[PDB]
């Protein structure tokens, strides 16, 4: 849990799916027995807001080239211009959050390739190449 | 809001130890604002010396080990105060150095890049001049107009430390007057020059007083 | 270690332009880490944009940023004269951070030509053992200016120091100061000296010598 | 070469703010005694709550910043209402009260005669009841009311429910984190170097007290002194003991429920009279344990105002009742006690120039905490002798100033705001998101 | 954002990711930050049936032969008693909304064709086919 | 001109204007507030 966020990009690769696990799920299944007017809102507020966020996240997964969560690759290609680097630079050499830093500028100008130019353009091509 | 008052001029000759000092008005602790300090030599651009974050010292390669930089958090009597320190003193040092702070509380701000960041507080600066000379009084030569228009003024000399203030009938003529920055000779000692533009009687003078030698000598200006 | 460079060193722009200073970094320089400072003469450094175009509260929104790559520029629309100082960029993306030369912005307003004056050394300077002709430069535009030395038509290098005075509040003008520094020997053993200044108000060249 | 990747999950998060909830360990609902507190249907704590070191971490932290204060205040200030929302209402207590003098420490119970309105509508009742000094005022025998009819309103808190302060952990939905502070000396302010997560924060007991933190958190060797800025007089200083501080509180009266009906289906209960000891409220202080902490304590502040200079206590300048004296609550009643004796005392350098003390309380019944007005609420009367013992586990301090800085300071009783008394426990503790989206270049591309 | 809805078939496949993303997300995160029991029952009512409303349509999605959103198809053969028509006569001259007004009467027959005849039949067809 | 049915007089006529016009209401009485005490706690203001 989040433990290799100090450690390197390389590292943090191999408990990734720890993250996606409780970051992804309730599953309490406290509470909520016996009726509230006041204080039942408040943890209603959060959990709900929880739901909305977190279909917010798998929109993106869908949307773009992935279909599955975890790891999942594109044909978007890297641009130089977009943290030019060496590759031990990034994951040997370098952190997630020191890597999110840098990339600010250009995080939405990705996805509009992961959604646009790809699952929008690749679907279509798909379509084009399944016809044959 | 934040204030970054430094301590005042200081006048060194090589081969000694300078001590400045900092202090950050304002702020609540050096644990969640980083101090760095930069010099700015004359005429010149401004250069990165070191800082210290986290509570940890650091220089640039320039200065590795002959900097130190240390610092003391917030206190019941006075705000958190940096000094910094320079042996071994030589006359390329004559930079003048500035006390700068940053926010570094914001984890995911633009200001730094880990360790290396911009500045967002600036404090009043300290000037530090090297140089080995005594204190001395100024001579003072008068300037007279030979012929367009006219042009005269008074010419002072070999004086120091610095500064000197220069008036003209004891501030009766404001309009005109244009007071060149003192020069430094060859010989250690500071020149400068006032300047009066004349139509066409009056009989101007000048009025000079220099304070660290208490010399409040006037002399006067006729034509030839 | 970053060498940045800026362009131009200084240059001339009037009320209400639109101003654009670039810089240019050793290398390539991505997640856009570069700082604008804007100094005013005699006063601290202030921060102005940060991130290359993110600009701090409190500035106006006159200032504008823009980062690609090696190449960065920060452009002002609508100059105006609290506006004019000297620029520096700043680059924090490497271990340790450096500046560039720097561009000083500079009041434009008709060129102006200097009016010379020469003052021929003082009766009581001269009892000390030493004589120093000074040559002045009135209000003039711009501050860059030439002053030489000629004693008996011939040039001198070395014991001269020039003086130059900040940029006038209204006028925006400067003032230049020239200082020969000889003995009394070396004085008495030549006639003439002349002052030889060259401008772009001139058009001409000018020389203001004395026969003492 | 490289192609863009989404990696899901990635340790990647941001300070924000958002609704936390609560956590009774599941074994406060076996308390019962018809919803103690919080406690109702709140949440059974994890048997097995998960704490996470993260290395190679370090986090800039600050408790005065921290937004779980401002939820837990308004929470425990909600929860009040909610408590007082179903009982009974005390709207026409306001009848005329005529008192008169108790039969020794100068009168402080009055013996009040007044009128009152049986179940039926008809005919009146005559009925006398005892409150205290402070719940009462004279208005022009001696005639006295309610000393909150003028101001606001009231409502009698239910028997059934106690005020006892259950551990309550503070919890994160789905998506977001809270970083624990796992160093032994920490401040609040500043970055720090060992950080562990968890789902849920330690338990808090939500003890609300005046001039002295009961029933806390310990602090780790030395001893902590905190404050949102320090050389600022106008801010408080809160202190964290290593020792607990053993303290009695207790009252001395031994007492009886009316229980008169004032129907229908209402009933009040009112304070009979006295049987027992005739005292006035007290606490005791063990002079030696104060004393050792006092010279502990007093060295810490001199790491800031100087190793050596004069350091002198007195007790509360001035104010309202609250602030000028310890509140707090103990076996459903409200003890004011006067820590006086406590704070007179100057330390030279190093020390200070029997075996035991003791505090004298005063019982205020009708209160209106937190500067609430509308709502005043009525502690019942209980039966027998309430005795209680407490953990004395920090300060809120106050320094004066008049200055003469270089010379000597003085540090009083501060009071007020409660959000402090939970900043004491909330220090090591804040809110993040967290940003599980990431992207990543590598060769994979696709078919 | 519905622009298409006048045009053809044909053009009205190339803005088809824009009504995806509207229709399928909230992300305002506006309100719900202090509590009434009157008015917030009513953001609720239309945020909560929003949501159940969304998973129906994606339960759809994945019973079927898709298991991925906007586009994708099937091994349902298109039956002659189906809207027998000319392909340039659908795409080219034909448009959306006049479209589903004649599938009308098979829209629920060819519902069926596609939980049941496919990811039934091909599932349990596909289990067969991956043991050899 | 908006009318759900027109020619039945039964049903109201909507207009809606072109250009604003320019209305004053005023309560041309200067007066003052009682706050005249009903307690425990409430207090109505009386029209002095
Ligand atoms: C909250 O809480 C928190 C926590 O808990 C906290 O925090 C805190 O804070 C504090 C403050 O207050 C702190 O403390 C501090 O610290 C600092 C720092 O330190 C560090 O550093 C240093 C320096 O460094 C440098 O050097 C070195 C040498 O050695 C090296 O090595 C390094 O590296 C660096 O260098 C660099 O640089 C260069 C150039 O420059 C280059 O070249 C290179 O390369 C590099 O880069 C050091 O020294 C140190 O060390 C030390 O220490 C340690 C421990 O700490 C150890 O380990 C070591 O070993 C050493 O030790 C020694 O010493 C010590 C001292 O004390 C002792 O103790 C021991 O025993 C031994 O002996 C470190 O590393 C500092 O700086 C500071 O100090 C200050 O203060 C004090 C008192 O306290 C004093 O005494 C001193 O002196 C000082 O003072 C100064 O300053 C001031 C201001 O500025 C002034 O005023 C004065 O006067 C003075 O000055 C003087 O001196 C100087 C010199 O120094 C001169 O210059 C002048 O002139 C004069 O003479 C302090 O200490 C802490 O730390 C913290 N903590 C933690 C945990 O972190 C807070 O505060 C709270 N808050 C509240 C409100 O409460
Ligand atoms: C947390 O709490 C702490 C304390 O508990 C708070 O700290 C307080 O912070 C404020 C900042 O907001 C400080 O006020 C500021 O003080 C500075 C510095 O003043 C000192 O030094 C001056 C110069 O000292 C040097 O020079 C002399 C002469 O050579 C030497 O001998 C010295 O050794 C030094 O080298 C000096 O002039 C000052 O004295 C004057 O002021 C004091 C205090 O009022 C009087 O007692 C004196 O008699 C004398 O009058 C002093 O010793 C000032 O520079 C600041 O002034 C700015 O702000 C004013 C508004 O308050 C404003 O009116 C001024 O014009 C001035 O603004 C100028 O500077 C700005 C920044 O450059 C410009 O933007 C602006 O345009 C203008 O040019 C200010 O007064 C408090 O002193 C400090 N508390 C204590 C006890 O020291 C902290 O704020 C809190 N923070 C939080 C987040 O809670
Ligand atoms: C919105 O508002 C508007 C108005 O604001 C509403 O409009 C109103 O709509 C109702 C319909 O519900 C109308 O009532 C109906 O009128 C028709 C027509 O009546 C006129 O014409 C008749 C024939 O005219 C021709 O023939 C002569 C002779 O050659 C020529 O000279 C003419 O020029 C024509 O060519 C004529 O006989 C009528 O006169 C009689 O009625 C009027 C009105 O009461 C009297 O003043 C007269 O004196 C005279 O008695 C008239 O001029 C009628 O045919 C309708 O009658 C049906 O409904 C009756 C119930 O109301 C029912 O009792 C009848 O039996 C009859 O039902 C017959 O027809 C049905 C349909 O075929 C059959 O299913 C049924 O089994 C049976 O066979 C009816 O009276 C209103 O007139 C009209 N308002 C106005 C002002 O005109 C509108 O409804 C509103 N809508 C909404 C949504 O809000
Ligand atoms: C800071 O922390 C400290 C420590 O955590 C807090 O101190 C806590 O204070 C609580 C009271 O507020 C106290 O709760 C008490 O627990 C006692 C022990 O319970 C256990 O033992 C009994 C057997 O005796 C078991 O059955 C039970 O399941 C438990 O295992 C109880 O004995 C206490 O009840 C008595 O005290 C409270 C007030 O303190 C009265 O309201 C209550 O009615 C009881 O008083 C009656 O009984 C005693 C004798 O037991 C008589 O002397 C007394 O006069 C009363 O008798 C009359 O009244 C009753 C009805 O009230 C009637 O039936 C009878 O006939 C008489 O008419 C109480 O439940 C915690 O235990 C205590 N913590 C610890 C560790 O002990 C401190 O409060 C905290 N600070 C703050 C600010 O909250
Ligand atoms: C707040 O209140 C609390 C609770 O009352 C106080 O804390 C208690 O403090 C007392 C005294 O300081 C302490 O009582 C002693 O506890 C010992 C165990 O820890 C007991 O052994 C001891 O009993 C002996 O002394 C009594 C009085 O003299 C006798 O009545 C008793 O029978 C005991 O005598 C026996 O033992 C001797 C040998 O030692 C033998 O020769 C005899 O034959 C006989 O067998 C005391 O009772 C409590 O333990 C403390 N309680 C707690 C929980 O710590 C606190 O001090 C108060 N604070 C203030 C400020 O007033
Ligand atoms: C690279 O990404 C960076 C992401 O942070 C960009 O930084 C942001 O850039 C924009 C561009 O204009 C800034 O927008 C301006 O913001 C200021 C100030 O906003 C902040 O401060 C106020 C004042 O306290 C605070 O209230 C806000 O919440 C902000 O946090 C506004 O005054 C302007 O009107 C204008 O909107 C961002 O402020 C800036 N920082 C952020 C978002 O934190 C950077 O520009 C990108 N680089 C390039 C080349 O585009
Ligand atoms: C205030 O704190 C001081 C300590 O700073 C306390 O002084 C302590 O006094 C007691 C005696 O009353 C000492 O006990 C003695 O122990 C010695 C050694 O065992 C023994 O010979 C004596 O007969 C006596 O029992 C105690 O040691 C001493 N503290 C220290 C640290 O030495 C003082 O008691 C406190 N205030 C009060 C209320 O006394
Ligand atoms: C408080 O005053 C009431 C009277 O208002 C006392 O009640 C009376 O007590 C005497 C005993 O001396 C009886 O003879 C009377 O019949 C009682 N009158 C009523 C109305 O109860 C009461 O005793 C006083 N306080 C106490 C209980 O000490
Ligand atoms: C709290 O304790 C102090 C200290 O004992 C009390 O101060 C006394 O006040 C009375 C007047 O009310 C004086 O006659 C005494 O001389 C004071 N005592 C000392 C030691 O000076 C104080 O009264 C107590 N309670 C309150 C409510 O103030
Ligand atoms: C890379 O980005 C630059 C500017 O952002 C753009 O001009 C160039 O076309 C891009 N190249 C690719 C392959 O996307
Ligand atoms: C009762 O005691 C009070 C003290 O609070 C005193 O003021 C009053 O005069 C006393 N009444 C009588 C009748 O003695």
């Amino acid at each position: 849990f989040l433990g290799a966020a100090g450690s390197t990009m390389g590292a943090a690769s191999m408990t990734l799916t720890v993250q996606a696990r409780n970051l992804l799920s309730g599953e309490d299944f406290t509470i909520d027995i016996p009726d509230v007017t006041v204080w039942g809102i408040k943890q209603l507020q959060a959990r709900v807001l929880a739901v909305e966020r977190y279909l917010r996240d798998q929109q993106l997964l869908g949307i773009w080239g992935c279909s599955g969560k975890l790891i999942c690759c594109t044909n978007v290609p890297w641009n130089s211009s977009w943290s030019n680097r060496n590759l031990s630079e990034i994951w040997d050499n370098m952190t997630w959050l020191q890597w999110d830093k840098e990339i600010s500028n250009y995080t939405q100008i990705i996805y509009g390739l992961l959604e646009e130019s790809q699952n929008q353009q690749e679907k279509n091509e798909q379509d084009l190449l399944a016809l044959d | 809001q934040i204030h970054l008052v430094q301590s005042g001029t200081e006048v060194k000759k090589p081969g000694s130890s300078v001590t400045v000092s900092c202090k950050a008005y304002g702020v609540n602790t050096f644990g969640l604002y980083a101090v760095n300090w930069v010099r700015q030599a004359p005429g010149q651009s401004l250069e990165y010396i070191g800082q210290i974050w986290r509570w940890k010292s650091s220089a640039s390669h320039h200065f590795r080990g002959r900097v130190l930089i240390s610092a003391v958090d917030l206190t019941g009597s006075s705000p958190p105060i940096s000094s910094l320190e320079i042996k071994n003193l030589t006359s390329d040092d004559t930079a003048v150095y500035f006390c700068t702070t940053t926010s570094t509380y914001d984890k995911w701000s633009g200001l730094h890049h880990d360790g290396v960041m911009a500045f967002s507080s600036w404090g009043q600066g300290t000037l530090i001049s090297v140089s080995a000379a005594s204190t001395k009084g100024p001579s003072v030569f008068p300037l007279a107009p030979s012929s367009g228009t006219a042009a005269l003024g008074c010419l002072v000399k070999d004086y120091f430390p610095e500064p000197v203030t220069v008036s003209w009938n004891s501030g009766a003529l404001t309009s005109g007057v244009h007071t060149f920055p003192a020069v430094l000779q060859s010989s250690g000692l500071y020149s400068l020059s006032s300047v009066v533009t004349v139509p066409s009687t009056q009989t101007y003078i000048c009025n000079v007083n220099h304070k660290p030698s208490n010399t409040k000598v006037d002399k006067k200006v006729e034509p030839k | 270690d970053i060498q940045m460079t800026q362009s131009p060193s200084t240059l001339s722009a009037s009320i209400g332009d639109t101003v654009r200073i670039s810089c240019r970094a050793s290398q390539s320089i991505t997640g856009n880490w570069v700082a604008w400072y804007q100094q005013r003469p005699g006063k601290a450094p202030r921060l102005l944009i940060y991130r290359g175009a993110a600009l701090l509260g409190g500035v106006p929104s006159r200032f504008s940023g823009s980062a690609a790559g090696t190449d960065f520029t920060l452009t002002i629309g609508n100059l105006q004269a609290e506006d004019f100082g000297t620029f520096y960029c700043q680059q924090y993306d490497t271990y340790p951070g450096t500046f560039g030369q720097g561009t000083k912005v500079e009041v434009k307003r008709t060129v102006a030509a200097p009016s010379v004056f020469i003052f021929p050394p003082s009766d009581e300077q001269l009892k000390s053992g030493t004589a120093s002709v000074v040559c002045l430069l009135n209000n003039f535009y711009p501050r860059e200016a030439k002053v030489q030395w000629k004693v008996d038509n011939a040039l001198q290098s070395g014991n001269s120091q020039e003086s130059v005075t900040e940029q006038d509040s209204k006028d925006s003008t400067y003032s230049l100061s020239s200082t020969l520094t000889l003995s009394k020997a070396d004085y008495e053993k030549h006639k003439v000296y002349a002052c030889e200044v060259t401008h772009q108000g001139l058009s001409s060249p000018v020389t203001k010598s004395f026969n003492r | 070469n490289l192609w863009v990747t989404v990696y899901y999950g990635v340790p990647v998060w941001k300070d924000a703010e958002t609704t936390l909830f609560c956590a009774s360990d599941a074994k406060a609902y076996e308390t019962e005694k018809h919803n103690v507190w919080a406690t109702h249907a709140c949440v059974p704590t994890d048997p097995n709550p998960q704490e996470i070191h993260l290395e190679n971490v370090t986090e800039e932290f600050n408790m005065w910043k921290n937004n779980m204060v401002e939820q837990m205040h308004t929470d425990i200030i909600s929860l009040w209402d909610q408590s007082l929302k179903p009982c009974v209402k005390l709207t026409p207590l306001c009848v005329t009260l005529q008192c008169t003098n108790v039969t020794d420490m100068r009168g402080e119970l009055k013996n009040c005669s007044f009128n009152m309105t049986t179940e039926l509508r008809d005919k009146k009742q005559k009925v006398y009841s005892l409150f205290y000094r402070l719940d009462v005022v004279q208005i022009n025998n001696k005639e006295y009311r309610l000393i909150n009819c003028n101001t606001s309103a009231i409502t009698q808190a239910c028997p059934k429910v106690s005020f006892e302060p259950i551990p309550i952990h503070y919890c994160a939905p789905a998506g977001f984190a809270i970083l624990k502070c796992k160093d032994k000396k920490f401040n609040g302010t500043g970055p720090c170097p060992s950080v562990s997560t968890v789902q849920c924060t330690h338990g808090i007991k939500p003890v609300v007290s005046t001039q002295l933190l009961l029933n806390g958190s310990l602090a780790e060797e030395e001893v902590m002194i905190r404050s949102e800025n320090i050389t600022n007089n106008a801010k408080n200083i809160l202190v964290q003991f290593n020792t607990p501080v053993q303290i009695n509180c207790t009252r001395p009266n031994n007492n009886t429920r009316k229980s008169i009906r004032i129907g229908p289906g209402q009933a009040f209960y009112a304070t009979g009279d006295i049987i027992g000891d005739i005292r006035q409220a007290h606490c005791n202080v063990s002079k030696a344990t104060w004393n050792e902490t006092l010279g502990k304590v007093v060295k810490q502040l001199r790491k800031h105002f100087g190793n050596n200079t004069i350091i002198r206590f007195a007790n509360s300048s001035g104010g309202d009742l609250e602030v000028t004296t310890h509140s707090f609550n103990c076996g459903g009643e409200f003890f004011y006690c006067n820590t006086s004796g406590l704070f007179n005392s100057t330390w030279i350098s190093n020390t200070s120039v029997n075996d035991s003390i003791t505090l004298p309380c005063r019982i205020k019944q009708i209160i209106n905490m937190w500067q609430r007005i509308g709502q005043a609420m009525y502690a019942p009367p209980i039966q027998g002798v309430i005795r209680c013992v407490s953990n004395i586990t920090g300060l809120i301090l106050t320094r004066d100033g008049g200055s003469t800085n270089s010379t000597t300071e003085t540090f009083r009783p501060g009071g007020g705001d409660m959000r402090d008394n939970w900043r004491s426990e909330l220090y090591k503790y804040k809110v993040v998101k967290i940003e599980p989206l990431g992207v990543a270049p590598t060769r994979c591309k696709r078919r």
